[PDB]
């Protein structure tokens, strides 16, 4: 047989990535995936070689950063990369999962690998607020101050879960040093997962727009795909080029660039925007507790949809009611970030509890209450009797 | 190697499929072919003809989270003008 | 929010740095860091700008130097382990005025001016803000605003209240090159001088950013194409269904 | 990109790896010089080099 | 999730009852024609999700006739599918044509299952 | 239908001469494409490496 | 089947620890690599644990250090488990070298094995060093200096590579901060080339000390093996213990409590015990670009096993001449480090330069000449004519 089946290296990339047997029909929603590899190595390589300029005292921290724009060959690149980067991580992750809502990809045989895709989103999230920590800005400073504050919600040993966290008596040095040790840790930790990831989709392969059976016309992925891939390769490198380069700080906040200082939180605090719908959704609840509980259960709720969607038929492509729900979805959940960005003010405050209502009631109510009407639907439209 | 679970998917040879008789399939090779040359007119009416049966889908729903969040937009901007204090006080507590 | 709190929006000016093939004006630099060093750097520091950036910028090497050499820096002690003094060089960073922030404090009735380096970026408005910010003081507050003593009434600036009062006024500088020293155009200079000192990558950056949009935008565009050619025999592939004969 | 003008330098080959790394080369040098000159002379007045020869008193 | 039997029972007691008939199937045929997937060349019964015991036995007991014509059109589905048409208009299924050909199959062999897992658990009271 | 007549294809088909305007426009995009991605990578390359070489405060020479 | 077997990952640990068909004849030798695993799991965790308090510019490096040793709680005994835990490692990885140097496991069907293996080894050299500048005591600054200034020699752009390596004139700030940031990642890609040393011998799987086919009678890994694997996980952890918390700096060198000065090299410098042999390889070569070409081919010339080695027999076992030269070749690694470990002066370069030749000569003229003896001692030794 060939080389590159034969090889016991060569073989997994082959069957990875060469012959592949590929459904004729996936369009280009299932290119995000290769995207979020590529976004995974670009996080890495650019923030491997600022690490090599990076100090992590708190009182070096953010001078540091500095020195990288000022002083480094080359290092503002690398920074507005690895920082607009993350924004693109995110975006692209966006679209993945909400292609797996739409093409019900979550559903069985795939349960696996949507869990699996569930806790990497939970790794990315944490990845990602460690890492802005790092700069020691003012914002940093604050959403370290407020992420870690989540633990002490837990009844009993918070408190102490939350001084063991900072390694002292406030976020200071012992906390910017471990969240650097830990920011540089978690990456990796994410590219085991992604293997686990490939490694349950493998073994069903994926699924396609029509949600039938992509047995009976496969293509390989070498050629068709790889360069089906290379199209949105181009693309994403295109987009985030013309941020890193002509509009940096766009989707950053004016605030980190002024050192982090204990004594003063700035009015015009606001989190990271990929962060703002799950912030919205712990703002809407007017206690301590629950609101963390229940801004931790709307990650979560996403391991429901497999049991929820009562459904006989995968994904929306022929489905009225359930297309028209998934962007009423999509939208509520780009609300709940525009509220999250606003104050806390009338009539914001019943908007987002609205908001974060319908977020639940969709997973909850919404999904298997209308499946099973278009189940009955497809049945009483044709069979007569 | 060890014996492994079955899937729904298998390989080339025994994808795990039906099996096909009955179908013929023709092509012919890119090479023989126009140099990408029929995309206008034969791609360009269609294009917006498949968005045309999709746009309501998403129009709708943009739409009402459009004039949802506009309203509730102005109405913040009148609380909080001279003309929207009395209303304030009255809503905020 | 009320329109106090949050403060006058700042209007869009042209910068002839706005836009994606335009660099920085450096004559404008040039002048704007006159400005700072006359009126500014009393009471703001600039402390992550070396004076070495300045050479090829906005000043000669001969002139940096020059200006380096007017202010003292601690040097290494004496062989009897005396400390000592010694004029400043290229390579060391353009001093503050305040020794530290008690000092800052005390001489602006408890305030502090924050260091200027990356005050540009620091701010919701980059140089708009900046600029509207130093060019915005009226003469008076608005009626039935009770101004607390010590502060100035800016409507920019959040609040309203501002610890710095206005500082500049007509032709308090003398401008090297003739041009005539009004408020706005100090201002100008000055918020130019300050865009700089936040990014001096910036004319780099967006030469950089052109040679990669070009090479990027053909490459997505080639790719396509190549993507297409791949296709071609699957995307006109045609089947034909026979129904096959009924025996096994 | 017209058939015979492609045959004259290729004959019905694609480009090999060595004329395409070496035409990068080539590539890199003239289109740095292009964007460049393109580069100052849209700002030309705004240049440090512009403002430095107006400073001839 | 939700059993043939179960969209069965529902729907047959909507289909007998003159009322709901009235009210419901004109709905569900609107609802039928927007899917679309009688424009790719499609029959409602060749888009129920296949990768479940249930439906591997009813599709292994379907006559070869009708499984060669359910390959071809799932294949001619995504050909259409990837070039992003529709079929022809004389090409797409007829509603005369869209017919449950597979759910007896399916019915079947849930009955079947269903019976197992009742014998499997049955209580004895002596 | 008889399989041995071959459906209608003349809508994609090349009707003028030259048998290889095809090929030349498909290797010259491909070719464009190594190319391009060819100074890209090396431009990339050279980014990273000399993000690595001597900052410029540490270029003092005293 | 069972689920150990069906479920996709569950399978990957049954096929390797589990169920894998061991031979039933290895002894306690093929229990090196299983210490060889935790090794680099004990250096990985004291090491991220470590990175939580650590600083690595150069005016900051050692004084962290010594904070972890003082301040941190148990700060210790990570570090004494990190630095002891280093040699154990290499000691335990000659050893899994040299089984294999005597029972032939370099030879076909393995040389993927081997040669993966000789890729870890270097890697793993290299990241101790990397480790060890970290520190920035006395021998931190002048092994980095030495270390670095090897590549000088590299004819044309040597000095060039140097200065890319420094970050500037001489070992400084950004030196010790680039090695630090390479040091945290090289172990991950340790990591990544176990799993591919375990893959190639997964397909032919172990080889025994008899030398002949395993095939006839296998026995499952688990139990049998898991339990035979504990005895020297535990006879392991012992004598580390006994190191870390009785002689902690037996193994190490006083000097490098001494914070590194640019300015004086201590005439009492001397490289780690591990590095001994091939530094007084290098050392035995009156010529600088001799000497570094000549101790990097100490170690690529064990590429070349496969093809010297002209037995029809694997292994040693059964090999009077061969026995006997393998412990000729032992013992002079050994008098290698030691000779690296004395000054230059008579007799010892002489010595040092015979050793170096008995050290090649035993890959290029000893192995395949007695090997080439003794297949015709076994045939000439029983048969008639
Ligand atoms: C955003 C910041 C992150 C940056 C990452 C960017 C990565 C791309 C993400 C966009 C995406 O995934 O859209 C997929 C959607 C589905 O498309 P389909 O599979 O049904 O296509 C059939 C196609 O004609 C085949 O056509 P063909 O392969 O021949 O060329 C297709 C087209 C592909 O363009 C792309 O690269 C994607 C936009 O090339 C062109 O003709 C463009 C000419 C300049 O493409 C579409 O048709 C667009 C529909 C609207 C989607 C809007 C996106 C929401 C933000
Ligand atoms: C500092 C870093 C290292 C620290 C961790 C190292 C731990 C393991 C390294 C030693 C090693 O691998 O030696 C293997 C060698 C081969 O042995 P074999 O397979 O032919 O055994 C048959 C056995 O009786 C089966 O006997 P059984 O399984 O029933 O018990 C065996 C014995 C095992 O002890 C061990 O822990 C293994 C050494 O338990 C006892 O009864 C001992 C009572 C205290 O066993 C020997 O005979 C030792 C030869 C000495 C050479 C050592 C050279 C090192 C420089
Ligand atoms: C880059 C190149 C790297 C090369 C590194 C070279 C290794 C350096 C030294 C490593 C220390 C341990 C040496 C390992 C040697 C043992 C290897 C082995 O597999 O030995 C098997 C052998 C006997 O096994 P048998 O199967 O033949 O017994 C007959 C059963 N019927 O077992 C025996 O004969 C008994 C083993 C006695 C070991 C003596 C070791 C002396 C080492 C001194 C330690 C260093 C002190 C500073
Ligand atoms: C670092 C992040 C991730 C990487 C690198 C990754 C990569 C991939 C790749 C290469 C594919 C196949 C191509 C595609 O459909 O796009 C895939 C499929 C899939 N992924 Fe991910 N993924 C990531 C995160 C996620 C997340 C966060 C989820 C869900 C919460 C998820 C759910 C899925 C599912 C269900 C599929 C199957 C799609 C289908 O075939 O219908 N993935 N992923
Ligand atoms: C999963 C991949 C990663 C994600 C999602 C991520 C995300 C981030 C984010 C959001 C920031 C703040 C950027 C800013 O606002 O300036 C950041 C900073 C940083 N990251 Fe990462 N990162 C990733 C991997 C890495 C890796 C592997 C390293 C290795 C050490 C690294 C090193 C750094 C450093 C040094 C900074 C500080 C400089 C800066 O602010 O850009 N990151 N990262
Ligand atoms: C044209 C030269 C100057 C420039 C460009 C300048 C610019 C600025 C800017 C941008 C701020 C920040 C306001 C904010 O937080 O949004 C500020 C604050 C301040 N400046 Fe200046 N300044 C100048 C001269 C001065 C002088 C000469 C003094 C001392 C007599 C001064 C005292 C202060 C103080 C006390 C603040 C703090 C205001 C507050 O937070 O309430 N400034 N200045
Ligand atoms: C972090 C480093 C390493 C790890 C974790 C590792 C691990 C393993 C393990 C678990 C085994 C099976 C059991 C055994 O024979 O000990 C093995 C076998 C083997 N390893 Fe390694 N190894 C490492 C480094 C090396 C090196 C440096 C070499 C050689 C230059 C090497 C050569 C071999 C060979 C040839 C075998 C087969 C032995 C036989 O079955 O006869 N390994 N290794
Ligand atoms: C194969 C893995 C590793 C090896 C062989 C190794 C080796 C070493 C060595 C020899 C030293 C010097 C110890 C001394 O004499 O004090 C060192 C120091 C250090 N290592 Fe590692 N290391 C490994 C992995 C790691 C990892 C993954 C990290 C994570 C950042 C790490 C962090 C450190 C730190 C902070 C020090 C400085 C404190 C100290 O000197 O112990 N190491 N390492
Ligand atoms: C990465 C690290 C490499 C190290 C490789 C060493 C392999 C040894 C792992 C031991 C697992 C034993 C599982 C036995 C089992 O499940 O059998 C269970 C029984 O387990 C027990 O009785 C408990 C034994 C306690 C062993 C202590 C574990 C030591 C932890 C230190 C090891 C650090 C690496 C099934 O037993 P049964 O067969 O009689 O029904
Ligand atoms: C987190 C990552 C974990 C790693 C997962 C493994 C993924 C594999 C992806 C690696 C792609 C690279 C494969 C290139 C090597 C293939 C050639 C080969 O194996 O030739 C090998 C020899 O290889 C060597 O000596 C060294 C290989 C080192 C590779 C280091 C990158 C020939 O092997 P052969 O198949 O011919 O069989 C030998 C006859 N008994
Ligand atoms: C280099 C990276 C590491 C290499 C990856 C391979 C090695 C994997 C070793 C990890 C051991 C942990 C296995 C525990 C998972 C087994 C249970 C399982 O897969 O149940 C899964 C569901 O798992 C999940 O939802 C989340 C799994 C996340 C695991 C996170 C560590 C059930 O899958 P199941 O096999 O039952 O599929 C039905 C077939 N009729
Ligand atoms: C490790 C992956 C990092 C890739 C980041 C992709 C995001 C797009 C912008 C990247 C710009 C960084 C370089 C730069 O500024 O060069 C600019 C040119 O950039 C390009 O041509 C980019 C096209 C991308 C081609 C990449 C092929 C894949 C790289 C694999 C490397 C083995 C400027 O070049 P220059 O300094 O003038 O020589
Ligand atoms: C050692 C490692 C640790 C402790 C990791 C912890 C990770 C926790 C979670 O990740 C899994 C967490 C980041 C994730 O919660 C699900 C986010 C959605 C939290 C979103 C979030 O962001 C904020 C933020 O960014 C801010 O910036 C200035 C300020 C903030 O308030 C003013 C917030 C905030 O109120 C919330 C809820
Ligand atoms: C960024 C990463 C880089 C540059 C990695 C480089 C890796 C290089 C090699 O590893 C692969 C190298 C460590 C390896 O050479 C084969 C060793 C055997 C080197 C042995 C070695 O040690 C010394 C040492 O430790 C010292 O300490 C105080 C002092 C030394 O002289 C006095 C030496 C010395 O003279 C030699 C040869
Ligand atoms: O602290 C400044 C001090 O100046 C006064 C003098 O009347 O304020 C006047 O001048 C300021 C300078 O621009 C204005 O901002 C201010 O609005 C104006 O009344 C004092 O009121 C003030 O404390």
């Amino acid at each position: 047989m060939a080389f590159r089946k034969s090889n016991v290296y060569l073989s997994l990339v082959n069957s990875y990535i060469i012959d592949s047997p590929q459904p004729s029909s996936i369009n280009y929603w299932w290119n995000m995936g290769s995207l979020l590899g590529l976004c995974l190595v670009i996080q890495i390589v650019t923030g491997i070689f600022m690490a090599m300029h990076y100090s992590s005292n708190i009182e070096l921290a953010f001078s540091s950063v500095e020195h990288i724009m000022r002083d480094v060959h080359n290092g503002y690149i690398l920074r507005y990369l690895h920082a607009n980067g993350a924004s693109f991580f995110f975006m692209v992750m966006f679209m993945h999962m909400a292609k797996g809502l739409y093409y019900g990809s979550y559903r069985s045989p795939r349960v696996t690998l949507w869990n699996v895709g569930v806790i990497i989103f939970i790794l990315t999230i944490a990845t990602a607020f460690l890492g802005y920590c790092c700069v020691y800005g003012q914002m940093s400073h604050w959403g370290a101050t407020v992420i870690t504050n989540l633990f002490s919600a837990i009844p009993f040993v918070g408190n102490d879960i939350v001084s063991w966290l900072w390694g002292g008596f406030s976020v200071s040095n012992p906390t910017i040093q471990r969240f650097f040790a830990l920011h540089y840790l978690v990456p990796f930790i994410i590219a085991a997962m992604v293997i686990m990831h490939l490694m349950a989709l493998h073994i069903h392969g994926s699924s396609n727009p029509l949600g039938i059976t992509g047995n009976l016309d496969r293509i390989p992925m070498h050629s068709y795909f790889i360069f089906k891939d290379l199209v949105t390769v181009f693309l994403f490198m295109l987009i985030l080029a013309l941020f890193v380069f002509y509009s940096p700080n766009t989707l950053g906040h004016p605030d980190n660039y002024i050192p982090g200082n204990p004594l003063v939180t700035p009015a015009s605090i606001v989190p990271e925007w990929y962060l703002l719908p799950f912030y919205a959704i712990l703002r809407s609840i007017p206690d301590k507790l629950l609101g963390v509980i229940t801004m931790f259960a709307a990650i979560l709720v996403l391991l429901v949809l497999p049991f929820t969607d009562r459904s006989v038929v995968r994904g929306n492509t022929f489905k009225v009611l359930s297309k028209f729900f998934f962007f009423i979805f999509v939208f509520n959940f780009v609300l709940l970030g525009q509220i999250g960005a606003c104050h806390v003010e009338v009539p914001y405050v019943l908007m987002g509890q609205i908001a974060t209502f319908i977020y639940f009631a969709y997973f909850l109510i919404i999904v298997p209450v209308i499946s099973t009407i278009e189940n009955v639907l497809f049945y009483i439209g044709r069979v007569n009797k | 190697g060890p014996p492994s679970g079955k899937t729904y998917m298998g390989w080339w040879g025994h994808m795990g499929g039906p099996k096909q008789k009955g179908i013929t399939s023709y092509a012919v090779s890119p090479y023989a072919q126009k140099p990408l040359q029929g995309i206008f007119h034969n791609a360009v009416f269609n294009s917006f003809r498949r968005f045309k049966s999709q746009f309501l889908y998403v129009l709708i729903p943009a739409g009402i989270y459009w004039y949802w969040w506009k309203n509730g937009n102005e109405y913040n901007e009148f609380l909080y003008s001279k003309a929207g204090r009395e209303e304030l006080e009255r809503v905020n507590v | 929010m009320t329109a106090a709190e949050h403060g006058l929006h700042a209007p869009a000016y042209a910068w002839s740095h706005n836009g994606p093939f335009e660099t920085f004006d450096h004559a404008s630099i040039r002048r704007g860091y006159q400005v700072y060093r006359e009126v500014c750097a009393a009471c703001h520091s600039l402390d992550r700008v070396a004076w070495r950036t300045l050479v090829g910028v906005s000043h000669t090497n001969e002139e940096v130097r020059n200006m380096a050499e007017e202010f003292e820096y601690d040097d290494e002690p004496d062989e009897q382990g005396n400390p000592k003094k010694r004029p400043g060089k290229l390579s060391d960073y353009i001093p503050g005025p305040y020794p530290n922030e008690q000092a800052a404090r005390a001489a602006n009735q408890g305030a502090l001016p924050p260091d200027l380096s990356l005050i540009v970026k620091a701010r919701h408005g980059g140089c708009d803000y900046i600029f509207s910010l130093l060019t915005g003081y009226p003469d008076e507050p608005p009626a039935g605003v009770a101004l607390p003593p010590g502060s100035n009434y800016n409507p920019y600036f959040p609040g309203g209240s501002i610890a710095m009062a206005r500082v500049l006024f007509d032709d308090m500088v003398e401008y090297e090159d003739g041009t005539p020293a009004t408020t706005s155009q100090m201002a100008k200079d000055v918020t130019t001088f300050l865009n700089w000192c936040a990014e001096p990558e910036h004319d780099e950056r967006k030469r950089l950013g052109l040679k990669t949009v070009i090479i990027l935008s053909s490459l997505y565009l080639l790719s396509i194409w190549v993507k297409k050619f791949k296709w071609a025999g699957i995307k006109t592939r045609k089947f034909v269904f026979n129904p096959p004969k009924p025996r096994k | 990109s017209f058939s015979s003008l492609y045959k004259t330098f290729f004959k019905r080959n694609a480009v090999f790896v060595g004329t395409i790394f070496a035409g990068a080369f080539v590539f890199q040098t003239v289109f740095d010089t292009a964007i460049t000159s393109w580069y100052e002379n849209h700002n030309k007045g705004k240049l440090w080099k512009d403002v430095k020869a107006r400073i001839a008193a | 999730p939700q059993s043939f039997t179960s969209i069965a029972r529902i729907g047959d007691y909507i289909l007998k009852s003159p009322v709901l008939s009235k009210l419901c199937v004109p709905v569900a045929n609107q609802f039928i024609n927007l899917a679309g997937y009688k424009k790719l060349g499609l029959k409602f019964d060749d888009l129920i999700a296949e990768e479940n015991p249930i439906m591997q036995t009813a599709l292994r007991r379907l006559p070869e006739d009708e499984s060669y014509a359910r390959a071809y059109r799932i294949i001619r589905a995504h050909q259409t599918e990837l070039t992003h048409h529709l079929l022809p208009r004389n090409e797409w299924i007829k509603a005369q044509e869209d017919v449950p050909y597979l759910l007896p199959y399916i019915l079947e062999a849930e009955a079947a299952a269903k019976e197992k897992d009742e014998l499997d658990n049955i209580e004895v009271s002596k | 239908k008889s399989t041995y007549r071959t459906p209608n294809f003349d809508d994609v088909l090349k009707e003028n001469n030259d048998a290889d305007k095809g090929r030349s426009y498909a290797y010259f995009m491909v070719g464009a494409m190594g190319l391009l991605s060819s100074a890209g990578a090396k431009s990339t390359v050279e980014t990273f490496i000399s993000s690595m070489t001597a900052t410029a405060d540490v270029l003092a020479m005293a």
